[PDB]
């Protein structure tokens, strides 16, 4: 993304213990009065979970 | 979006372009080679010459909706391909000209150049009234000094033909009126386009050649029919022509003249509006579904609005929720036959009745002056009696 | 000749009623005194607006109101009031066009203009559109369905239509158009469009859209939304009682969505139609359980669960008809509906 | 051409930094970012 | 539905401009009766920008994907009554978005077949019943509460925790009004034979001698109350003497309460400060309104002989517990209990919030009259301005 105040292209880093896959990216303009600049985005992560030592059964 | 000199330059430019678009449909329309194209180009090159000179901050150029066709008109006369009334009716009927709406441009952008003071005041403001159209031609000639530059102005033995065929195309009346024209009509010489009426009050010098041609045309008819001592034109013959005349479909032409009638002017065709002979009604809606399709394309009325509009047109699928009609010379032939039985107070009345009709027709294609026309008539009336 | 789809070439007409009003507040004042743009808004603030209808028709039977005034008008007395407002109309006459000087001097003499402002406008787009209007009005005045539809469909494609006759000829043309569409759809599309749930009346110079025949969603009913419900109940009646059904429910839940705000909010047919739809839903269920005791020989059929479902309704309807009366609803001839409903009860026995 | 599907109309579109976040075919205000022909490697486990 | 009974139960909230006029100075005047006649709730809709826009039904799928609440516009027909009827003003006020239960009479999915439900991107079998609040699915947990309207005999050391001369024995009846709002009423047997009645007002507790609430319900003789309790049981020396202590003791405390009306005047006088009825109601009205709002509200208004009979039944049950001729019940036995349903709690909390909201209007009038007193109860401007000056977003 880009904030004019910083004149910089900034990024939101992913902070987690495990890799994932992006399932959906949803662009939210709804319930807004105008908001056309698309300031809200919802991103879904798909984390595969293989049965593993320590999993409860 | 700019004011002053450079606003004017693009105002200028846009005017530049639409005329060019006008000219090329001109070529496809008539197909009269490099010639029609290049003469038109230098004509405006000549027109531009004058605009630059009185520049500084001269903004009188704001040439009108009519200036462009006057330009094409004069260029055509140089060449002398056609006529004015015919050209105008044809153009309105088929929207041949991009004349009436100025959105074409190629400007999307020129539009935004803020139609401001000018470009907004361009393309399609309104339809010509009285002399609001022959006057401009005179002004163009004056700036143009057109008569010196171009040969045989306002001429056309073709307008006479157009006119006789126009209705009671009494083959003999072509030569009759050609003869009276021969007569005192500028000492038996083809009327040339009037001069560069430099003066701004545009007096009715009444030199617009055609205007006088139609006048001689009318005069000829009643004089000719008002002293056909030999009785070559039967009592019952005159009303038959007016009879058969009683409107009728049109292999394109009459439908056009209806479309011109519909500029709701002085109410001579207004009622035709009302009447509108059945189908005339139908082929009218046909020409509306084809030629005000351009109509337009709201941008900036939330996408949502546009969608709604679409839906509306949606739930109105519409457009369909002898080839029948006939051509021009077909109709012309068939009324020429509808009178084919050829071989006191009443006839005078009939003659007056008929003349009013043509007055309607010829006047209706043109700036009329339900008086000037008359004034024009009066004028040569006076001109004539100096035998 | 007919009513045109467009904002009235706002050029001379706007300065003509500057002069009209300004004179009426000038002569209006001195006359009131003896009895001891801006001016136009003040003229309406001295008279009170047109409520949601047409002509402030309201009875003719309450207050006596003694108006013997006294003819109080001695040619001499009129020219005492008038002698000074006319000289004050001059100053702004100097500033007005020669056509508007004569127009003012005609209406100040009491002459009326036989020159319809919509009989001179000379604009291409407008030009035709007046073509457009009379052709469709002359075509519905002879029921030409196949041609009235084409003229209507083109009239909305040109940039000059405010619902207007867009809806009032757009519905019949679809009733006369035995082919495609139920004014209903078009009627429900209109309803979606001009809800106007906002209570806007008065204030500015409504001279672009007056006809309470478009507008509302405030208080002033919309009449295409009332016609949508009336056409919808008549669309439910045809070939009912001679899952894919739903319509008489669709209309019970589409009227619900409302339940007053603007429509519920305002009374009448809103309540009365909803009921009438509800009363029809009561008959249909007496028929579907009517003929020769329900269908025939008795019901044994778990006695009647169906009678109890119908008596609940009949008792409910009578509540909707009553609240429509109580809240000032003059629409309903109660005597006939109560007799019909009781004689119908006597079918359910 | 980047793609965004209308959550309620399925209509494909190509949003710009200059347009309203809305389905031009329905009017919804929720748009799924479309998958494209893009390479991804996978360990088949 | 229950909610319209609730707003019928909140009644009125009256405020006087001290209505000057210059009896109009010790009876003054100009009444303003504010209430709510109807309360309507509409199914979730969303119109674009702001107004004039065509509305669309809003679906739960939208709220979840959008991560937002699933709100329905809350509307209520406000009654603004001036001078008991000199002028009535109706107003449908929108009170913000009330979260609606799924598959309820307020969810679009209430009547959708699985096929349509799938057509709306839902679990083909979605039971619903829960709320989308800020996109997070929450349901209101059902709760186990005392079975309503029926006296449960309880021994509780709290009863001694009231003070000296308190026994453990006591009766608890949880009277619930039609609207499902509850009011717990307790009877206590004092060691002294005195019986005191516990109740709660403005969620503070209040104790009154039961013989006062008896003489307050209906005009009766002492023999009618005595006969009401012991009746044919003329052999209970235990009860004969305790009940003589009760009635004679009341004759000791209040020799001057000679008739029921006077008693009502005593109750109105002692609760007038807290029942907020003042500058409008007489001690007779305040007292009787108290009885009507507290004592066995499950019996309802004008049940005052019936409420009298029931209260006597609780006195008899209480003495039968005291002797020990009957066991006490167990509040924790499922036997003695009913279930506060989430939606009912919802309706109660709405009723209370609308009561506070009308009180809030009353506060707004108080501030306006205390800084200007500029405007009369009649102004339509006053309705619009005052209404626009209190906060009415109860939906949020
Ligand atoms: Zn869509």
């Amino acid at each position: 993304y880009f904030d004019d105040t910083l004149n910089k292209t900034k990024i939101k880093t992913y902070h987690s213990s495990e890799p994932a896959y992006i399932e959906e990216v949803n662009l939210i303009g709804d319930e807004s009065n105008k908001f056309q600049e698309l300031q809200t985005v919802s991103i879904k992560y798909r984390i595969r979970r293989t049965p593993q030592i320590g999993d409860k059964f | 979006k700019l004011i002053g000199h450079e606003a004017k330059l693009l105002f200028l430019k846009s005017f530049q372009f639409i005329l060019k678009r006008q000219i090329r449909w001109l070529i496809t329309e008539m197909r009269f080679p490099k010639e029609f194209e290049h003469v038109a180009k230098i004509i405006w090159l000549k027109i531009l010459k004058t605009i630059n000179d009185q520049p500084q901050e001269e903004l009188k150029l704001q040439l009108h909706m009519t200036s462009t066709i006057s330009i094409l008109y004069l260029a055509s006369t140089h060449l002398s391909l056609p006529v004015y009334t015919c050209d105008y009716i044809k153009w309105i009927c088929t929207a041949k000209m991009p004349y009436f709406q100025a959105s074409e441009i190629l400007p999307k952008s020129w539009r935004i150049q803020l139609p401001n003071y000018y470009v907004s005041i361009l393309e399609g403001s309104i339809s010509p009234f009285n002399g609001q159209l022959y006057n401009k031609i005179a002004l163009t000639c004056g700036m143009i000094h057109f008569k010196e530059f171009f040969n045989s102005e306002i001429s056309c033995q073709g307008l006479l033909l157009k006119l006789v065929m126009q209705c009671a195309l009494p083959p003999e009346f072509y030569f009759y009126t050609k003869q009276v024209i021969e007569f005192e009509e500028t000492d038996i010489r083809n009327l040339t386009l009037w001069e560069r009426t430099d003066e701004r009050h545009t007096g009715r010098v009444s030199n617009h050649a055609e205007l006088r041609v139609l006048s001689y045309f009318m005069l000829t008819i009643n004089w000719m029919l008002s002293f056909d001592r030999d009785r070559q034109y039967p009592l019952k013959w005159i009303l038959s022509l007016t009879e058969s005349l009683t409107q009728r479909t049109t292999t394109s032409e009459s439908i056009g003249r209806n479309i011109v009638k519909v500029v709701y002017p002085d109410k001579p065709t207004s009622s035709d509006y009302f009447q509108w002979s059945e189908e005339e009604t139908l082929e009218f809606l046909k020409w509306m579904e084809k030629q005000f399709l351009p109509t337009q394309t709201s941008m900036e009325m939330t996408i949502d609005q546009k969608i709604a509009r679409r839906k509306l047109y949606k739930i109105f699928p519409l457009d369909r929720e002898d080839t029948h009609q006939l051509t021009f010379i077909e109709d012309l032939q068939e009324r020429y036959a509808k009178q084919t039985p050829f071989f006191p107070p009443a006839r005078k009345e009939a003659i007056g009745r008929l003349l009013t009709h043509i007055a309607s027709q010829l006047l209706v294609d043109f700036a009329i002056s339900k008086e000037q026309l008359k004034d024009c008539i009066s004028r040569i009336k006076n001109a004539c009696l100096h035998r | 000749m007919f009513e045109v789809p467009i904002t009235l070439t706002n050029r001379k007409f706007a300065q003509r009623r500057k002069l009209k009003y300004q004179y009426i507040n000038y002569i209006s004042r001195r006359f009131d005194r003896i009895s001891k743009s801006d001016e136009e808004r003040k003229f309406w603030k001295k008279y009170e607006k047109p409520e949601k209808s047409f002509e402030i028709w309201r009875t003719v039977s309450s207050q006596n109101k003694q108006p013997i005034n006294k003819q109080k008008m001695t040619y001499h007395n009129f020219k005492k009031i008038e002698k000074i407002p006319l000289r004050k109309m001059e100053i702004p006459l100097l500033h007005c066009t020669k056509e508007n000087k004569l127009y003012f001097q005609s209406i100040s003499r009491g002459l009326e203009p036989l020159k319809t402002s919509t009989s001179e406008v000379r604009n291409y787009r407008t030009r035709h559109i007046v073509t457009l209007t009379d052709l469709l009005h002359l075509n519905v005045s002879r029921h030409n369905w196949s041609l009235a539809y084409k003229i209507f469909a083109t009239l909305i494609r040109i940039p000059g239509v405010q619902i207007k006759s867009l809806w009032g000829i757009g519905v019949e043309i679809l009733d006369n158009l035995s082919n495609s569409s139920s004014g209903l759809d078009f009627l429900q599309w209109m309803c979606q469009i001009y809800s106007s749930k906002s209570r806007f009346v008065q204030n500015i110079n409504y001279r672009s859209i007056v006809p309470p025949f478009q507008t509302g969603s405030r208080t002033h009913t919309a009449k295409f939304a009332i016609t949508y419900l009336w056409s919808s109940l008549i669309n439910c009646q045809k070939s009912m009682e001679p899952t894919e059904n739903d319509l008489l429910q669709e209309l019970i839940d589409k009227i619900s969505e409302w339940v007053l705000t603007p429509p519920f909010m305002e009374d009448a047919e809103v309540w009365f139609i909803y009921a009438s739809c509800h009363l029809l839903k009561a008959d249909t269920l007496s028929r579907q359980f009517v003929n020769d005791n329900k269908n025939n020989d008795l019901i044994g059929l778990d006695r009647d669960i169906k009678i109890n479902q119908v008596i609940k309704h009949i008792h409910y309807v009578r509540t909707f008809l009553k609240i429509c009366l109580d809240k000032g609803g003059f629409a309903v001839p109660s005597r006939l509906i109560e007799n019909q409903l009781k004689s119908f009860e006597s079918r359910l026995y | 051409t980047l793609k965004y599907i209308c959550a309620e109309c399925s209509s494909k579109l190509s949003l710009s930094r200059t347009d309203a976040v809305r389905c031009k075919d329905c009017g919804h205000r929720i748009l799924l970012k479309a998958r494209t022909k893009r390479l991804v490697q996978f360990e088949a486990r | 539905g229950l909610l319209n009974l609730g707003v019928k139960d909140i009644g009125e909230k009256v405020i006087f401009d001290g209505k000057p006029l210059n009896s109009n100075s010790g009876y003054l005047g100009n009444k303003l009766s504010v209430s709510v006649e109807q309360v309507s709730i509409a199914k979730p809709m969303s119109n674009d920008g702001v107004s004039s826009a065509v509305e669309r039904k809003v679906y739960p799928s939208e709220s979840r994907q959008r991560l937002t609440s699933y709100r329905g516009k809350l509307l209520l027909k406000l009654k603004w009554s001036v001078n008991n009827g000199e002028e009535n003003l109706f107003e449908v006020r929108d009170c913000g978005g009330l979260p609606v239960m799924l598959q309820s009479n307020r969810c679009h999915l209430n009547k959708m077949s699985p096929y349509e439900l799938v057509q709306h991107k839902e679990e083909s079998d979605e039971i619903g019943g829960y709320f989308i609040v800020n996109g997070i699915e929450k349901l209101i947990r059902m709760l186990i509460v005392q079975r309503r309207n029926h006296p449960m005999a309880i021994i509780r050391p709290s009863f001694a925790n009231r003070g000296a001369s308190y026994s453990h024995y006591g009766i608890q009846i949880r009277s619930v009004r039609p609207d499902q709002t509850s009011q717990t009423n307790v009877l206590h047997y004092l060691n002294d034979g005195q019986v005191t009645f516990r109740f709660s007002w403005r969620k503070n507790e209040y104790l009154v001698p039961v013989v006062m609430i008896l003489k307050a319900l209906c005009h009766t003789s002492d023999r009618e109350i005595f006969d009401g309790i012991i009746g044919n049981d003329v052999k209970d020396s235990f009860l004969t003497d305790r009940l003589e202590l009760l009635l004679r003791g009341f004759k000791k405390r209040y020799p001057h309460l000679q008739n029921r009306t006077q008693v009502l005047q005593y109750l109105g006088d002692k609760f007038r400060v807290v029942f907020q009825a003042s500058p409008d109601q007489s001690d007779l009205e305040v007292g009787q309104e108290v009885l009507d709002r507290i004592v066995l509200v499950h019996l309802g208004k004008d049940g005052s002989q019936d409420k009298f009979r029931m209260l006597l039944f609780m006195i008899r049950k209480l003495y039968s517990l005291v002797a020990g001729e009957c066991s006490p019940d167990n509040p924790d036995a499922t036997q003695h209990q009913e279930v506060l349903l989430g939606g009912f709690l919802y309706g109660m909390i709405l009723k209370e919030k609308i009561d506070e909201y009308l009180q809030n209007i009353i506060a707004q009038v108080r501030m306006d009259i205390n800084r200007g007193m500029a405007i009369n109860f009649k102004d339509k401007r006053y309705m619009s301005r005052v209404l626009m000056r209190v906060n009415e977003n109860i939906g949020s």
